[PDB]
C-alpha cells in the first residue's frame, strides 16, 4: 500500500504563479521502475559535425552505479530502422580529469557517422541510439535507449543556425490544457496539438511555463 | 577639396564637414577599373594625402572621405589605412562598392531608402534600418546622399527623419544637394536665363540633372 499526501500550497508555489489555473494533484503518470544492482545511472548523447556536415561524431556519456568491475563493459550502437550504423565498446574509466583522477564509473564513448542524416523540423530524420551494460564477454545486464537528432544549434554572427542554416520560428506558446480533465495530458490530445500545429504551419512549440 | 576659406568660414560660423579626396571614376567599366589598379595608387594617393596635409588643422573636419563612386579598390584599402595611421583624430568614410566595405568606418549609402530594400547585384542599398542589424555589422550609419532635391521634390524626407531619431545609430546624412548648378545664357534682348545641360550645344549631356 501507497499512501501519497498531496498539499495544494507550499514554498514551491512562490516559484509556481503561471498566468493558468491552479489545480492541485497527482497529475502526471505514476509507475514502478525495476533496475539492476549494477545499473545505467546517467547518460548523455551530443553529436557534433564538420564543417559541411557530411561527417559526425556521436558522443556519449555513460555513468554507473553499483559495483565497479574490470570485466564491466558499455556498447552503444546507432540504428537507422533495422539497420546498425555505428557501434563503439569501451570497459568503465574515464580519462583523468584532475590531480585525483577520472571517473571509474565513468565511460565516453566516440561513434563515427559518414553523411549523416539530420534532424530538423523540416525532416525529422531519427537514429536510435542503444546503450547496453554488459559484461566483457557479452552478458547483458540492461539497456537503455533513446532517439538520436543529428542536428546542430548555434549562434553564429547574430543568427540563430540550425544545422548552419538561419532559423525561422513560426513558433506558438503551448500550455497543457484539456477543459476535461484539466492539466492532466493524454497522448491523444498531444497528437491532435502537434499534427493541427503543423497542418497551420508552425514548426516551434515553447513549453510555457514548465 | 574645397576653396580653403569654405573650411575657416566653417570653423567660424560652426558647420561640421566632411573633406572628400578629388577622385571620381563613375564611367570606368567596372566602377573600380582604376582603382583596384596599383598603377593607379600614386595618382590616387596624392589626391588623398595632399588634402590631409592640407586641412589636417581645421576643426570643422570631423570626417575624411576617399572620394565618391569609383568603385571599391585595393587603392581605397591602402589609402584609407593611410589616413588611419597618420591621423587617429578622424573616421574616414567612403560609399564606393557597396557603402559598408573594409575601407569605411561608417556605412555611408547613397539614396538608401527608409522601408525598402533595393537589393541591386553585389552593391545592395539595403532600407538603413535593416542595414544596421545586418549580423555582424555594429557600424553607424550616415547617408553621404540623400532626398534627392531635382525639381519638385524632396516627398517623404520626413520618413527619413522619423527614422533618424527613432534609431541611435541612424545619425542622419547629407541632403543631395544644396544649389542647382544651372547657368546663365542670354536672350536677344540681354535678359538671363537659366541654362542647364545641352543648352550650350555640349553633347551628349545630362540635361536638367544639374539641377
Ligand atoms: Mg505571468
Ligand atoms: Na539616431
Ligand atoms: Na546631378
Amino acid at each position: 500500500r501507497l499512501a501519497v499526501m498531496v498539499l495544494r500550497w507550499s514554498d514551491g508555489s512562490y516559484l509556481e504563479d503561471q498566468d493558468m489555473w491552479r489545480m492541485s494533484g497527482i497529475f502526471r503518470d505514476v509507475s514502478l521502475l525495476h533496475k539492476p544492482t549494477t545499473q545505467i545511472s546517467d547518460f548523455h548523447v551530443a553529436t557534433r559535425f564538420n564543417d559541411d556536415f557530411s561527417r559526425a561524431v556521436l558522443e556519449a556519456e555513460v555513468q554507473m552505479c553499483g559495483e565497479l568491475r574490470d570485466y564491466l563493459r558499455v556498447t552503444v550502437s546507432l540504428w537507422q530502422g533495422e539497420t546498425q550504423v555505428a557501434s563503439g565498446t569501451a570497459p568503465f574509466g574515464g580519462e583523468i580529469i584532475d590531480e585525483r583522477g577520472g571517473y571509474a564509473d565513468r565511460v565516453t564513448l566516440r561513434l563515427n557517422v559518414e553523411n549523416p542524416k539530420l534532424w530538423s523540423a523540416e525532416i525529422p530524420n531519427l537514429y536510435r541510439a542503444v546503450v547496453e551494460l554488459h559484461t566483457a564477454d557479452g552478458t547483458l545486464i540492461e539497456a537503455e535507449a533513446c532517439d538520436v537528432g543529428f542536428r546542430e544549434v548555434r549562434i553564429e554572427n547574430g543568427l540563430l543556425l540550425l544545422n548552419g542554416k538561419p532559423l525561422l520560428i513560426r513558433g506558438v506558446n503551448r500550455h497543457e490544457h484539456h477543459p476535461l480533465h484539466g492539466q492532466v495530458m493524454d497522448e491523444q490530445t498531444m497528437v491532435q496539438d502537434i499534427l493541427l500545429m503543423k497542418q497551420n504551419n508552425f514548426n516551434a512549440v515553447r513549453c510555457s511555463h514548465y | 577639396p574645397n576653396h580653403p576659406l569654405w573650411y575657416t568660414l566653417c570653423d567660424r560660423y560652426g558647420l561640421y564637414v566632411v573633406d572628400e579626396a578629388n577622385i571620381e571614376t563613375h564611367g570606368m567599366v567596372p566602377m573600380n577599373r582604376l582603382t583596384d589598379d596599383p598603377r593607379w595608387l600614386p595618382a590616387m594617393s596624392e589626391r588623398v594625402t595632399r588634402m590631409v596635409q592640407r586641412d589636417r588643422n581645421h576643426p570643422s573636419v570631423i570626417i575624411w572621405s576617399l572620394g565618391n563612386e569609383s568603385g571599391h579598390g585595393a587603392n581605397h584599402d591602402a589609402l584609407y589605412r593611410w589616413i588611419k595611421s597618420v591621423d587617429p583624430s578622424r573616421p574616414v568614410q567612403y560609399e564606393g562598392g557597396g557603402a559598408d566595405t573594409t575601407a569605411t568606418d561608417i556605412i555611408c549609402p547613397m539614396y538608401a531608402r527608409v522601408d525598402e530594400d533595393q537589393p541591386f547585384p553585389a552593391v545592395p542599398k539595403w532600407s538603413i534600418k535593416k542595414w544596421l542589424s545586418l549580423p555582424g555589422e555594429t557600424r553607424p550609419l550616415i547617408l553621404c546622399e540623400y532626398a534627392h532635391a531635382m525639381g519638385n521634390s524632396l516627398g517623404g524626407f520626413a520618413k527619413y527623419w522619423q527614422a533618424f531619431r527613432q534609431y541611435p545609430r541612424l545619425q542622419g546624412g547629407f541632403v543631395w544637394d544644396w544649389v542647382d548648378q544651372s547657368l546663365i545664357k542670354y536672350d536677344e534682348n540681354g535678359n538671363p536665363w537659366s541654362a542647364y545641360g545641352g543648352d550650350f550645344g555640349d553633347t551628349p549631356n545630362d540635361r536638367q540633372f544639374c539641377m
